[PDB]
């Protein structure tokens, strides 16, 4: 039963002065160190989550305000600490610096800058935990996020606002689809940050690359925490991206957050309250590993007219293991969500990329974001590829009614080579419009299954030409243009495309 | 002129320390007004309930708020009263806190008006009124296979993203407008979004003005999480005890109650019991769901979402709060993924109203032979799996073509889910889904596709959409 | 568990008492505090009665401890306030076993048959603190009659048996 | 002055306790050398790793060795750093442990010698690679079907008895043929015969003079098996960063990695997370390998057995190495008993950098159109089983004698075997082998025997096995 | 720890006296419930191993129409014949022996060969003990 | 007590000869060895464990004793009146502590019967 | 077979040290012969029981436990 503020050096400086009156300081010194956690005795005039300065440098945060020591977690490399190191209170509650300044680095979950351009120049800090918008301060969501991912805003489209959960297994092409919903926002009003938790370096590095290729790092943010770090700077790196999406949000700006992985980000809270002897459950993650990501992600709102407008939209990740949806963090993840797209599989290993299991991914709130043209279009996209798979499930031989025969296996054969993107080339809405309106319709019945991809890879290029009264129809009045003219479109190209 | 120090902070949890003598007592609040003295300080405005006395003078308590800014030697206000709480028709069309403060921006509650403490014994033995009349839903499965009771409390158990929500908003649709008594929402730890969706949805269909809103959801920390359901159970407390007025009790995920026990309870000091669940999840869920009774005076007809983690009903939480309810609907993953909506399990779902006595001996026998039949093809997945459907025994043949039938009839359209899809939704009363599962059951549809029957109100829609689909 | 706090508390002591310069002072206060509560132990009762307050309990040390030293007097009232009243005679008793390494004596209990005469005492005390490093040695002798004629001495914890231990390895040595 | 003093010594966990001021950091290295003053005490040499802090200026350790003999008070040397393992041209060729002292029997490594800390935080986001280089191995079934990475990590999951050790032995040989790159082996925990094993055959292939091995063998306390790919890493570090060359690790069964940090944190006393794992799996496993990585100078890359426990890929053992891994190489035992050497299995080899930004756009189409053969050759098994070999069809008939010759194909004559068949081997380089891929999959090599595909190098010298026979 | 002993401790004292005593008894009646059907979890196996004998209900039996629904096969009494009234034995021996073999013999009766006249009998047999052995709820039937 | 030590033991197996045709011919008792009885009630085990008793007694002149360690004092006092019936109990010494008592009961009435049986 | 054999015995009614201590004692018995130059065979009858009397030793003196209470 020994406490740990019971060493003899500190006792003797204790009886130093009991009774006599001693001004209390401000400075404390460690009592243990171990596994990026420390205990300081002195600092009671800290508070709870203050910033604490080692003297090593390192930054920490206070947890625990005990009776005679405090609870300290070292946000960095603890190596370099030791006992009798003095610890320094800063006086601010877990402060991002976030600004303007701040779009195109690559920053630590501290707000430093880890890509070696220099200083990041800003004048306001933002905390990481912070009030989400009440039940008074939200609107729903009307305004849509134009992914390019034509399989995504057919199917299980994101309106700007809304938190939906992008999950899969490991290497499904959760990356992919957030690289190319972020290389997507060029043209729109959207601030994109993308926080990478736990994932490796070179692929990080080659993430921020391949934004910086498509210029997409004129407004997104990379917020990086490897997996090489510690668990302390693996919790606090969703908390970095929201303090700095909201910023933008509560000045009328609309911002995309990406986690890559919230996975990583709850096995390293795992870690660090394990090391605090908190007492496991189930799949020994602790009991506030809700709350973990719900204190996140409710953090994300559309914000209502009278608080300026802006908005949060969130993409978190969360990776099964087996494509198990029924396991503890993703439905978690799944009951604070707006909705789910499960990357599966044996759908990305038989090619079909991006892998969306339709079946199983639902946008609850996406429906009412749609641009009035995609709904029209998309209502009888769906439930074609839905009857198409759970009907190839079993009628792989044998001759079938011709209804059942080419009126849905073909046309939905046809669905999933139109569904099929190659990475990092977002579509924009009113190409996908047309493409899904020829594929609905009826005018790819006749073109094989082979040639869709090159019917589509030509039909852009047609359109860019010829249709610049449809594509501006449906940038403007976002509705489908009168039928007579586009069928005309269609027709004419089909006149043109030389089947192979 | 009593005060008290600040001992500890750990999260959630902050230890107090008073004068000799001057201990509040257990389960009182205790505030704190902090004013920031320089620059180095937060202004705080932070209340906190009691839940141990530890000895030396100490209080081991529960914030109900965010502890970020709590300083060691920060006095502590004592107010010698559990968490108050406006209650009334004052609260009759207004948006509420965990503390009874109003958060819907119209205004703020005077401080003369009437305030109950959250805490108070149960209703006793003789008080309470066990009479069971059947609460009429328009949910096929609801209404033929586990009928709700007209003052009894009522179970939504479901996974992630399996039905609840929207099976708790239809029946508000189909109850809470023609109820003609009061209701109240305490969503206690779900999203904020649904809190305004909810909200909205009571403003624009004109509901509201008879229905007190608490929300607690699950941006709060875990003492708020835990008090919220308390103080939506006291506002209706108010109305059944007071008024005499039959009261709707709409609670969404009351599992964030034992949840948020849960995360306080190591921090208590408490050992971790099976599961990491908290020691006393039996009776902390038996000194909530004790107060939610029909009394003598006036009836409390409770409907309360249950979620259930990791799709696992063996778990302590869900497998303690089945003995509270009268009548249970058990949501399934799987009938969630074949497409049936409502996901409900017709044999998981049990309650006390199916009885002949009760629900008519007509509806009884055709409820029975309902869950005959799916208990028989249920018996059979295994040789349909293997060996598949060319086996069976010509009679086995026909219990599974007339079981495919019966789950897929009990799926039906919604008003809620006209968003999802389009298809505009519907209202069956009792008697015509007696009528249609008797035909089903005799073998009058034995014709018509399987596909037919999916998303149909009443069985003349299923012939309806069978011409339709061309037969 | 509670001796390690009781030397973690002797050696605080231990070491104020080494840089103050008052040892004495401290160490004879401390031995007749270690005497006076080994004396009787209704006082340990008394101070642990949850009636009484903490203030209480903090004049009633003040007043009849009230000719001991200032640091003893603090470290006490540091010792009240811990809850830790329950273990101040074992702290007492390694405060006077660690004052002794800095003074150099050790204290040694010899076991003999017959009362040795106090030249022969000094004598092996003198050779046994040349041998152990000692500057004076401290012998305690014993009344024991069970000795065949000898003396056995214990130096801490390591002893010189010498006395039936001939006989014993006589008869280990013979079978 | 940083002397030490023995406090607690409970198995391989021991606290030292230091005067105030004058801790050691964690990580750090303590050296215990006692000379036994008398008969009763024993001679001790024996290092520890400092591991926490414990207050009372005490410091809780992990040992190295065996703690018998340790008494309670006896001095402690403080390093004053990590532990310094040797690097440099001195390490070639010679048998480490995890404390950098020489195993074999050569000689000793003097004290003037260059030495590097044992932990090191990972190159940082400045200093890595912005685009993603192949590695070229020269083995055709590696280069064609699951290609590498400059800074990769690749999984074997062959076992014994299908030829990894001569994968290793000729990855070693090629590279350091042509890239000119050292090799590092780093054997964690495994067995000490097969050790002996492994090092012996590496001297008969004569691999050796470029490669550097480390073993810290099953015998061996946790604390020493947590940290020996650590030190074949620090090893590999030098030629990355100093000589800036493409260096190999080689990790055999990092799974021994996983559980003795597993098995360290138990002795700890930390409270374990799930399936028995210690809380500090994936960061463990990423301060590991993350240093694993191509920056600007050089690159690293690593070859990694991997045990797959009660063979499932859910288990937090594989599961948070596979989030590292780049490839896998699949071996098989049907394909070593067929006559295939390797017995790569050229369906379950995948890569993350088999992709045509990666790699380009021939090679994929190639290296996808022999999966696709492969997979209806291995699908049509069952029908020759049932319907014999004629009255398929033309196509498949043609698709079974067009897979066979891309199947035996896959074989190549390495250098490692030269002193067991006498044939010189082939260094084949990536264009060529999708030249050759591609020649055979038009069929312009389609009517030449199957045997002359066997054990050939490239596709010009299959004509002289065919003009042979 | 002692959570078998805190079962026991109580179960031993329902007891029937001897003609000393008094000869009054006191039987008793425990309940556990089971979770999902787990007759192999903790405090079940504490209790089946202090009672006299189980009386095993099935959900599977509760919903295809065997109301009480008394897995019998499965349910054990361990004073069993003791218990019961002359009138009762005699023909409860045969009950038991012809449902058993009524569920011996349904296991080859869900697909495949149709089974031949002479089990069919004993299948008809038994499907008319299944029949006899449901009742009504709060109706309990005298011995005779 | 402390096991009989190495050298005080039997060199050979020795076989029980019970008299009961299933364990002479298809499982042999060790005479000193450790059977196991898997059964539950209906099978007739308190009639084996009576003609065990009988046999032994008969045959061998080898007392039992009956160690009920924590197992149902109504199938105590069954077994106990059987005991008497059979006749048989002048032979055996029966040592009961049941599960109504506490477990240091239960813990030593193995050995006490094993002390009354050596 | 006892004329070149050699037999160590901790049967199960000693304590869990000599359980514990019977294969060491076993290889220090063989390494004898084995660096005189002779072939040894040491045969370690159930050594799951070894193990579970070092669980023993190991949780009667307050040591943290790992999987299955070993340490
Ligand atoms: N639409 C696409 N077309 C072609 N290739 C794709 C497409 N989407 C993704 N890929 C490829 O799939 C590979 C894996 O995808 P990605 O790494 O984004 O998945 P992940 O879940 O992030 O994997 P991990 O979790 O292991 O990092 C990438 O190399 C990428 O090139
Ligand atoms: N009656 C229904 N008809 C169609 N879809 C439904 C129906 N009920 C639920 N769903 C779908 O199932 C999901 C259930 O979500 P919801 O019940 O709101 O969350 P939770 O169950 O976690 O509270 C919704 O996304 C909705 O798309
Ligand atoms: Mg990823
Ligand atoms: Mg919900």
């Amino acid at each position: 039963s020994i406490r740990a503020e019971e060493i003899s050096a500190l006792i003797k400086q204790q009886i130093e002065n009991y009774e006599s009156q001693i001004q209390v300081s401000d400075v404390g010194t460690v009592i243990q160190v171990g596994d990026g956690i420390a205990r300081a005795h002195g600092l009671d005039n800290v508070m709870s989550g203050e910033l604490v300065e080692f003297a090593n440098g390192v930054m920490g945060m206070a947890l625990n305000l005990e009776e005679n020591n405090v609870g300290i977690v070292i946000l960095g490399p603890y190596t370099g600490i030791k006992e009798g190191d003095e610890v320094r209170r800063t006086g601010r509650i877990m402060e991002v610096p976030v600004g303007e300044a701040l779009i195109g680095r690559v920053v630590n979950p501290l707000g430093q800058p880890v890509d070696g351009l220099g200083p990041v120049e800003t004048t306001e800090t933002r905390p990481i935990e912070s009030p989400a918008p009440g039940v008074m301060d939200r609107r729903s969501v009307h305004e849509p996020l134009q992914t390019g991912i034509k399989a995504i805003d057919a199917l299980v489209p994101i309106g700007r606002g809304q938190r939906e959960l992008i999950i899969g297994d490991r290497q499904t092409g959760k990356t992919s689809v957030a690289i190319d919903t972020i290389i997507n926002q060029k043209d729109q009003n959207m601030i994109s940050i993308y926080v990478a938790i736990g994932q490796k370096e070179s692929t990080v590095r080659t993430v921020v690359e391949t934004l910086r290729k498509h210029g997409a790092l004129d407004y997104t943010i990379v917020v990086t925490a490897s997996a090489s770090q510690p668990a302390p700077l693996l919790f606090l790196a969703p908390y970095a991206g929201v303090a700095m999406g909201e910023y933008f949000m509560y000045k009328g700006k609309h911002v995309l957050v990406v986690y890559d992985d919230l996975s990583k980000q709850a096995a390293a809270y795992r870690e660090l309250s394990l090391l605090l002897r908190r007492p496991p459950g189930r799949e020994a993650y602790p009991g506030d590993i809700f709350y973990l990501h719900s204190r996140l992600l409710e953090r994300a709102a559309k914000l209502s007219d009278a608080k300026g407008g802006g908005s949060l939209t969130a993409l978190p990740f969360v990776e099964t293991q087996a494509g198990d949806i029924s396991a503890y963090i993703p439905t978690n993840v799944i009951s604070i969500t707006d909705g789910q797209i499960f990357l599966q599989s044996d759908l990305f290993f038989s090619g079909v990329r991006p892998a969306i299991n339709a079946g199983l991914s639902v946008s609850r709130v996406g429906g009412a974001a749609q641009i009035k043209a995609m709904k029209k279009v998309a209502g009888t996209l769906r439930l074609d590829l839905a009857a198409y798979r759970e009907l190839e499930a079993f009628a792989q031989f044998g001759s079938d009614l011709d209804k059942a025969t080419q009126a849905k296996l073909a046309r939905g054969a046809r669905t999933v080579e139109v569904l099929k993107q190659d990475l990092h080339q977002p579509i924009p809405v009113e190409k996908q419009v047309l493409i899904i309106y020829a594929l609905t319709r009826g005018f790819l019945d006749d073109i094989p299954v082979e040639d869709v991809r090159r019917f589509e890879k030509e039909f852009y290029l047609f359109l860019d030409q010829n249709g610049q009264h449809l594509l501006e129809h449906i940038r403007t009045t976002k509705d489908l243009p009168n039928e007579d003219d586009l069928n005309k479109a269609i027709e004419a190209f089909k006149k043109t495309f030389v089947v192979s | 002129m009593t005060r008290g120090r600040v001992i500890q902070v750990m999260g959630p949890v902050v230890d107090v320390k008073f004068e000799n003598g001057h201990l509040p007592a257990i389960y009182n609040a205790l505030k704190i007004q902090h004013k920031a003295r320089n620059e180095n300080e937060v202004d705080i405005d932070l209340t906190l309930e009691v839940a141990l006395h530890l000895g030396d003078d100490t209080v081991r308590t529960i914030a109900m708020a965010s502890t970020d800014g709590l300083i060691r030697g920060m006095e502590v206000i004592d107010t010698g009263a559990p968490i108050s709480v406006p209650v009334g028709e004052v609260t009759l069309g207004r948006v509420f806190n965990v503390l009874g403060e109003p958060i819907d921006l119209e205004g703020d509650i005077p401080a003369d008006a009437r305030r109950d403490p959250i805490h108070r014994p149960a209703p006793k033995f003789e008080e309470l009124a066990t009479e069971v009349e059947i609460l009429e839903t328009g949910i096929k499965v609801v209404d033929l296979l586990a009928p709700y009771i007209k003052g009894g409390k009522i179970g939504l158990f479901g996974g992630a993203g399996v039905g609840k929500t929207v099976l708790i908003q239809e029946l508000i649709h189909n109850i809470a407008q023609e109820h003609g008594g009061i209701s109240v929402f305490a969503g206690v730890g779900e999203r904020t979004r649904e809190g305004n969706d909810l909200y909205h949805e009571m403003k624009d269909s004109g509901v509201i003005s008879k229905t007190a809103m608490v929300f607690g959801q699950m941006n709060e920390p875990p003492g708020a999480r835990m008090r919220v359901a308390l103080t939506g159970l006291t506002m209706a407390e108010y109305f059944r005890d007071e008024q005499g007025q039959d009261v709707l009790l709409f609670i969404d995920n009351i599992f964030r109650f034992t949840q948020a026990g849960s995360e306080v309870s190591a921090l208590l000091g408490r050992m971790p019991s099976a599961v990491g669940y908290q020691p006393t999840l039996a009776t902390e869920m038996g000194q909530l769901q004790e107060r939610i009774t029909s009394t003598a005076k006036g009836s409390i007809t409770s409907i309360q979402a249950i979620y259930v983690p990791a799709d696992d009903y063996t778990d302590p939480a869900p497998a303690t709060t089945f003995s509270h309810l009268d009548a249970t609907t058990n949501l399934e993953r799987k009938l969630a993924e074949m497409g049936i909506y409502p996901a409900v399990d017709p044999l998981a779902s049990t309650s006390r109203a199916l009885a002949p006595e009760i629900v008519g001996e007509e509806h009884y026998q055709v409820a029975r032979k309902v869950q005959q039949t799916l208990q028989r093809y249920k018996e059979l997945q295994d040789i349909i799996a293997i060996l598949g459907m060319d086996e069976l025994s010509d009679e086995d043949k026909l219990v599974v073509h007339r079981a495919r039938r019966i789950q897929f009839f009990l799926s039906q359209n919604f008003h809620v889910a006209e968003q999802f899809t389009g298809q505009p939704g519907s209202y069956v009363p009792v008697k015509e889904t007696v009528r249609g599962f008797k035909e089903i059951l005799e073998g009058k549809y034995d014709h018509l596709p399987e596909d037919a029957f999916r998303l149909v109100g009443r069985i003349e829609e299923v012939v309806e959409k069978a011409k339709a689909m061309g037969v | 568990n509670q001796e390690v706090i009781a030397k973690r508390y002797a050696s605080a002591l231990f070491q104020i008492a080494l840089e103050q310069g008052q040892l004495d002072r401290i160490e004879e206060d401390v031995r007749a505090v270690r005497q006076a509560l080994a004396e009787n132990g209704e006082f340990l009762s008394l101070l642990s009665y949850p009636k009484l307050s903490l203030d209480q309990k903090k004049a009633l040390i003040a007043e009849a401890f009230a000719g001991v030293s200032t640091p003893v007097q603090n470290t006490l009232l540091l010792l009240l306030e811990r809850h830790r009243f329950g273990l101040v005679p074992e702290l007492a008793e390694q405060f006077l076993a660690l004052v002794d390494d800095a003074r150099g004596i050790a204290k040694a209990v010899a076991y003999s048959a017959r009362p040795l005469t106090d030249e022969e005492l000094r004598a092996l005390s003198d050779v046994f603190a040349q041998k152990v490093g000692k500057q004076t040695l401290e012998i305690e002798n014993i009344i024991d009659p069970e000795l065949i004629g000898g003396v056995r001495l214990r130096i801490g914890n390591r002893i010189y048996d010498g006395s039936v231990s001939g006989q014993l390895e006589r008869i280990r040595r013979q079978l």
